Order: structure tokens, then C-alpha cells, then sequence
């Protein structure tokens, strides 16, 4: 089972600054990593698929990068509506697994 | 048209059908086995083509019994189809050489 | 439109079992897989299992005790998760998600909140919260509603049938003596109230009730 | 029946026999060599099929001299058998094209 | 030679609770890991084969999971008869090897 480590668990940033969430896989998984945003009381929402592919309907300030075992979710010019929990998920090997999540704080 | 040419086309159609069914069945067989990578349809279809041609990249392969059985059907379908095209080309050249020799 | 529809809540007695449903709409392909994810309050997402309706086969997370059993009805295109012999460890929000066989969960349901306890279902009492006669007001006014003594969670509070979203705070519920209570507040320009109406809508899925309460100035 | 068709069947039977004997012998040859993975019969049989078809997944292979010798016999048996089926298909198409040309 | 690390060496649990034994392989071995139970003065007994396959005759409260290098043997609702030593064994590469074993204590 692929272990996905998301650290730090909490990230504090000032408004308008660029922020980056980290996701490390216990073994190489190409670019089979996907990112979700889950706001308070809300359900998960797909933000980036396959490490860097934008999803239509998602603000352009969201981007992803990385391959292998190290992945990054970035938000340029963070704003209030981005306050939420962020999770990574892998689909390289069965079973699919989730990271522990990182909370964005402004 | 001539037999061999028809059998070839048929072989091409069956192969394509085997590739698709093979991709679908491989995912069905592999999900559920921890460690399996042949678990999404797009790469499974790439896997099916690799298998039919015996190209041997080794980037994907079934780890379960049923997935391996599926693999064998695809290998055989591929090896057989390409082999059948070779026989068709052979029959074609042989017919022409006969003419060219006025036989 | 909403691609996956799940019931808002399910109350289950310790030891009993419940069958969660997930009705899907939108495009459907034989390659679709329906997943179920478990989220305990405050914790992360935990993959439970998956099922491919076009074949009826299901796979489960091996690292955890098997409480679920997945099935699906192709005609009503509904997926079901049978949870059995639940304890309080099974109390959580259960989401269903759809995957096109390409690895990611494109769409998620709103999730079903499952509570495991011997307590009984109790609809909420909704009390208005208008300012007192002596309270002075600025260019803005704050109103609210008290949702008291209900069980189990959750309750959804909206203002003016959802037409009013800006300026709304709904506080987490607090549990005291087998009953929950919470308040929701809304802030509008002073000039607009009580001129334009302000009403809070409180739906409590567990008891299939949804009450309204208009907020009018005290006497 | 005709020769080529008979030889094909024979080839299919010999191959199956080579696969089984090959699987058994590979395990016998590989156990005893630290690092060897071709050491249980079920996967050894999967290995035998991979080898006969030259599919090239690269998930299993002998590391010992005798295991490699066994591998060669299976490769040759597989390449030869599939090649023999191609020749049989060729002979079949050629015979038909002759008829079709009224020869 | 594949090294199998079983840690902790001793696991203490209260009756009826779920317990998990750990087994880490020095290199990836797919799911070629098997678990045995050996009670006092008794001989080893196969509990789970190939990481998660149940053996007939073994109580349903025994299950296994994992792949690669990390494996887990779990017992739901532990009871007195489960008191014993537990060993993992790999068959991915020659020679077969055993873990040092974990003792269950109630
Ligand atoms: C000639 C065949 C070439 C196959 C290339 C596959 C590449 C996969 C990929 O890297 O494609 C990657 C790409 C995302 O980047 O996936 C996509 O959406 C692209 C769609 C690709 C293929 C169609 C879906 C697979 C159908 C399998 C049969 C299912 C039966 C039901
Ligand atoms: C067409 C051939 C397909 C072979 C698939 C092998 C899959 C091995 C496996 O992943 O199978 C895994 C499975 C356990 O999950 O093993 C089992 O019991 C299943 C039994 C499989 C094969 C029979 C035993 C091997 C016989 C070799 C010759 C011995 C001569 C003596
Ligand atoms: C030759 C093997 C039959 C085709 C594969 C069936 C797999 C079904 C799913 O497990
Ligand atoms: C062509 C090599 C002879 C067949 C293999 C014999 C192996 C015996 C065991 O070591």
C-alpha cells in the first residue's frame, strides 16, 4: 500500500502570497497523483489530476508539479476562499490511497 | 477478395476487439490485488498493445491469475494475427512469382 | 445537475446495520467505478471499497475491518453500501464518488452522516433571535436563529431559501445530554430589515423535517 | 489430415509439454541460488509462457546456468512452434489461391 | 537474503480489542509473505498465506494486508487463545526467510 505523506499538516500564509503543499509517496508513482480541496462541512472537490492537469472550473491560480515520489500543489496569490483542507491521492497501484491532508490558514 | 487477404482483415478486426476486451478485463481482474498497476483503462489499453506485439518494455504486467490468463489470450491473438499477415504476404508474393515465370 | 445523490443522514443502533444509497445521474459508462470513502469527524479520508456496476464486482480496503458490502442496481443506476454490526467507531460521514476508470474521483456525493447510538431521533426547535429594544444599530444589523435540542446530526441552515449567503455564520453543534444545539447568524444592511424579510430554513434529515422561522423585530 | 496441420497440432502439444517440464525444471535449477525469484511452480509456469511468447515483461528470469539453459529450450520451442503455425497458415492460403486461380 | 523485521517484539492488548502485527521486508516482495502462529510448546501453524489469503480452519478474526515491503497481520477482537508468538515468512526470493517473531500478550 502506497503511503502518501503530507507535511506540514498546517500551512499559514498572508493574503496574496504563493503557497505550496507537499506530498511525498513511499515509492515512485510516475504522475498518478490527484489533488482535492475540502472546505468546512463541504465534500471533496477535484483540483488537479495526474499531478499537473488543470480541471475546468478551477481557478487558474491552482497548479501542480512533480513526478516520482515528490509532488507539489501550488496556489498563486492565495485568497480567503482557498481556506480549506487539501488532500492528495494516488492511483498508480491498488488500492488507491489518500494523504493525511494539509490545512491552509491565512 | 482472396482468402488470405480476407483472413488478414478478419485478424485485424478480431485483434482490435481482443485489445479492447483485454483492456477492460485486465482492469477487472487486477483491481483487488495489492501492488497491481494494470488498474486504469487507458494504460491497460497501452498494455494490451505492448502484449500483442511482444514489444517488451516491461512497464506494465498482470500479477493475478485471471489477469495472466487474459494476457495469454492477447499474446496469442497478437502473435497469430501478425503471423497470419506474414502468411498472407507470402501467398501474395508466391502467386506473383508464378505469373512472372509464366506458370 | 447533481451527479450523485445520497441521503443526508442515518441513525443506527449499536449492533444494528444500515444500507446507504447513492443514486447517480449524468453520463454513464461500463467503465465507471463507484467508490465509498469514510470520514470521521476531524479526521481524514479513508477509502472503503469500490464496485463496478457494469459487472457487479467489488473490492475492499484490506487494512481495515470489513463492515461494508457493496452492490448496485443497474436499472435505477443506484449503488448501495451495506454496513453491518456498527459500533460508535463507525459513526462518520460516508461519501460515494464516481471514477471513470482513470484513477481520480471526478465527482462526489454530499455524503451521508451516520450516527451510531441508542438515543432516539428528535426534531429541532427553532427560535428567532432578534435584537433587543435597547440595542443600538450601526449601518449593519445582525440576526439569527437558535436550533435547539435535536438528534442526531446534522441540520442544514439556510437564509431566505438560500438566496442570502453573504454574512452567514453557522456555529458547530454542541452535544449536551443526548441532544444537540447550535445557532446561525446573518448580517444584513440595517436599512433592508425588517423592510425586506429575513427567514432561516432549518432542515433536519434524520426526521425528514424542514421548518421556517421569519425574523421580525421584538414587539 | 494434411502434414502442416498435423505438425502444428504436434507443435502445440510439444510446446505445452515443454512449458510444464520447463516450469518444473526451472524451479529445480533456481532454488539454491540466492536472489533467485523463479522458485515456485505457479509463477514459473507464467514465466514459461512469457518466455515461449517472448512477451518481455521482465518480471521473472533465471539467474543460474541450468535455469538459463532451460530458458533457451523454451524460447526455441516457442519461437519454433509459432513459426510453424505461420508456415501452416501460409501453406493453407497458398493451396487455396491455387484453386481460386484454377491451377 | 531478505531480512524481515518484526517490531515491536511484544504487543500488549486488552481482551476484545483489534491488534496488528508488523512485518517489514528489506526489499520489495510483492505479496509473497506468509504468517504463522506458534503457541507455547506447540509447532508453527499457517494462518495467512500470500499476505491476505485466509486458510480454511482459521478463525475469521484473522486477516492480513499489505504489499511491497510493509505487511500487517490483524486480529479483530483478540481473545485468550490468540496468546502466542507470530512469525512472518517470505517466499519471493531464495532462500526463504523468517521474521524474528512477535509475542502477543493480553
Ligand atoms: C494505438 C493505441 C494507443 C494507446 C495509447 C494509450 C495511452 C494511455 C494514456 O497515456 O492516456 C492518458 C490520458 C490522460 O493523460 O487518458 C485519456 O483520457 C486518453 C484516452 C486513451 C484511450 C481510450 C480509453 C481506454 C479504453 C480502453 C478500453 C475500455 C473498454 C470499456
Ligand atoms: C495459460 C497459463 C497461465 C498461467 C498463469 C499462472 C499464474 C500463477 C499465479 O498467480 O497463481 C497464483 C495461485 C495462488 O494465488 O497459485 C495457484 O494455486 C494456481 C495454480 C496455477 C497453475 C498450476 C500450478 C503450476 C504447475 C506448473 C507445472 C508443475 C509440474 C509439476
Ligand atoms: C482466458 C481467460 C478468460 C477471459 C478472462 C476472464 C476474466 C474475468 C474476471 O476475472
Ligand atoms: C537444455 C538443458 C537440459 C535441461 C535442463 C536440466 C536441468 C536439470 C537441473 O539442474
Amino acid at each position: 500500500d502506497i503511503l502518501l505523506t503530507q507535511s506540514p499538516a498546517i500551512l499559514s500564509v498572508s493574503p496574496g502570497e504563493r503557497v505550496s503543499f507537499s506530498c511525498r509517496a513511499s515509492q515512485s508513482i510516475g504522475t498518478d497523483i490527484h489533488w482535492y480541496q475540502q472546505r468546512t462541512n463541504g465534500s471533496p472537490r477535484l483540483l488537479i489530476k495526474y499531478a499537473s492537469e488543470s480541471i475546468s472550473g478551477i481557478p487558474s491560480r491552482f497548479s501542480g508539479s512533480g513526478s516520482g515520489t515528490d509532488f507539489t500543489l501550488s496556489i498563486n496569490s492565495v485568497e480567503s476562499e482557498d481556506i480549506a483542507n487539501y488532500y492528495c491521492q494516488q492511483s498508480n497501484r491498488w488500492p488507491f490511497t489518500f494523504g493525511s491532508g494539509t490545512k491552509l490558514e491565512i | 477478395s482472396a482468402l488470405h487477404w480476407r483472413a488478414a482483415g478478419a485478424a485485424t478486426v478480431l485483434l482490435v476487439i481482443v485489445l479492447l476486451a483485454g483492456s477492460y478485463l485486465a482492469v477487472l481482474a487486477e483491481r483487488g490485488a495489492p501492488g497491481a498497476q494494470l488498474i486504469t483503462y487507458p494504460r491497460a489499453l497501452w498494455w494490451s498493445v505492448e502484449t500483442a506485439t511482444t514489444v517488451g518494455y516491461g512497464d506494465l504486467y498482470p500479477v493475478t491469475l485471471w489477469g495472466r490468463c487474459v494476457a495469454v489470450v492477447v499474446m496469442v491473438a497478437g502473435i497469430t494475427s501478425f503471423g497470419l499477415v506474414t502468411a498472407a504476404l507470402a501467398t501474395w508474393f508466391v502467386g506473383r512469382e508464378q505469373e512472372r515465370r509464366g506458370h | 445537475q447533481v451527479q450523485l445523490q445520497q441521503p443526508g443522514a442515518e441513525l443506527v443502533k449499536p449492533g444494528a446495520s444500515v444500507k446507504l444509497s447513492c443514486k447517480a445521474s449524468g453520463y454513464t459508462f461500463t467503465s465507471d467505478w463507484i467508490h465509498w470513502v469514510k470520514q470521521r469527524p476531524g479526521h481524514g479520508l479513508e477509502w472503503i471499497g469500490e464496485i463496478i456496476p457494469s459487472y457487479g464486482r467489488a473490492n475492499y480496503n484490506e487494512k481495515i475491518q470489513k463492515k461494508a458490502t457493496l452492490t448496485a442496481d443497474k436499472s435505477s443506476s443506484t449503488a448501495f453500501m451495506q454496513l453491518s454490526s456498527l459500533t460508535s467507531e463507525d459513526s462518520a460521514v460516508y461519501y460515494c464518488a464516481r471514477e471513470r476508470g482513470d484513477g481520480y474521483f471526478a465527482v462526489w456525493g454530499a455524503g451521508t452522516t451516520v450516527t451510531v447510538s441508542s438515543a432516539k431521533t428528535t426534531p429541532p426547535s427553532v427560535y428567532p433571535l432578534a435584537p433587543g429594544s435597547a440595542a443600538q444599530t450601526n449601518s449593519m444589523v445582525t440576526l439569527g436563529c437558535l436550533v435547539k435540542g435535536y438528534f442526531p446530526e446534522p441540520v442544514t441552515v439556510t437564509w431566505n431559501s438560500g438566496s442570502l449567503s453573504s454574512g452567514v455564520h453557522t456555529f458547530p453543534a454542541v452535544l449536551q445530554s443526548d441532544l444537540y444545539t447550535l445557532s446561525s447568524s446573518v448580517t444584513v444592511p440595517s436599512s433592508s430589515w425588517p423592510s425586506e424579510t429575513v427567514t432561516c430554513n432549518v432542515a433536519h434529515p434524520a426526521s425528514s423535517t424542514k421548518v421556517d422561522k421569519k425574523i421580525v423585530p421584538r414587539d
